[PDB]
């Protein structure tokens, strides 16, 4: 949802790599995201997005 | 981005301000540093040399 | 400037180091580091 | 390449890696011969070192 | 603004306040001062000698 | 008086200590700072 943008075309080899980047650092940020932390910005942004 | 590497600060105003923190052993590879460090996209540290 | 360091030791202190560590400068005998001006290291990580 | 003993806290502040600041908001509107005895006098000091 | 440069504080009664944080190598360069260190505009370190 | 030292290592330390660390003077064997009375360095960067 946020590289959806600015890919128009087969996706650049730059571009899977952002996305790859972008994997890595959300799949270590979201795992168990409500044993990790429990305040209410968080959570409601969370579930927002 | 510009970054200094294989710099020699002068010796006889040498001087230390992390002594309680950190420390190294007496060799003269310490001494006079020929490689530098830096930091990758992602949070990992890179060896130039 | 970028945040660079001349030997592991002070680099390894830079990483233990609590937010804001970046900023700083600190030296040694014949060892530094520089200290990024912008904070971009912890702004740019925090958003993925 | 640069000098072994150049002084680092140089390399502390936002500078110029050339070592001798060209900004050419200083310098007098379209005097030439000033700009280029700004930029490559060595004869005269620099700004902001 | 006044500010001072090349004193010679007394060696029979010299003391230290900073220990823990600063430690300057043993060099006479360091124990008798002659020069000084002041802040420009911008929040930069100058010398005067 | 302004914020003047004899050797750059105390000018390191005051320069990572927190709001406020200016104003104190420190002295060391044959060394010392003295701090600017008014705060005039932190205030006047403060407006960015």
């Amino acid at each position: 949802v946020e590289n959806a943008t600015l890919a128009r075309q087969a996706l650049n080899r730059i571009q899977r790599s952002n996305i790859l980047q972008s994997f890595k650092a959300k799949m270590l940020a979201t795992l168990f995201l409500l044993n990790r932390t429990r305040d209410r910005d968080y959570v409601l942004k969370f579930l927002t997005r | 981005f510009f970054f200094p590497v294989g710099l020699y600060l002068p010796e006889d105003r040498g001087y230390t301000t992390v002594e309680s923190k950190v420390k190294l052993n007496d060799t003269v590879r310490n001494a006079l540093p020929t490689t530098a460090y830096l930091l990758n996209r992602d949070r990992a540290v890179q060896k130039i040399d | 400037p970028i945040l660079s360091t001349t030997t592991l030791a002070l680099m390894e202190t830079k990483l233990k180091g609590g937010a804001g560590a970046f900023a700083t400068s600190e030296t040694h005998f014949g060892n530094y580091v520089v200290g990024e001006i912008i904070p971009l290291q912890q702004s740019m990580l925090f958003n993925s | 390449l640069t000098p072994v003993t150049m002084d680092v806290n140089y390399f502390k502040i936002p500078n110029n890696p050339r070592g001798r600041a060209s900004c050419m908001l200083a310098v007098d509107p379209y005097d030439t011969e000033a700009a280029t005895k700004a930029i490559y006098d060595h004869r005269e000091a620099d700004a902001q070192t």
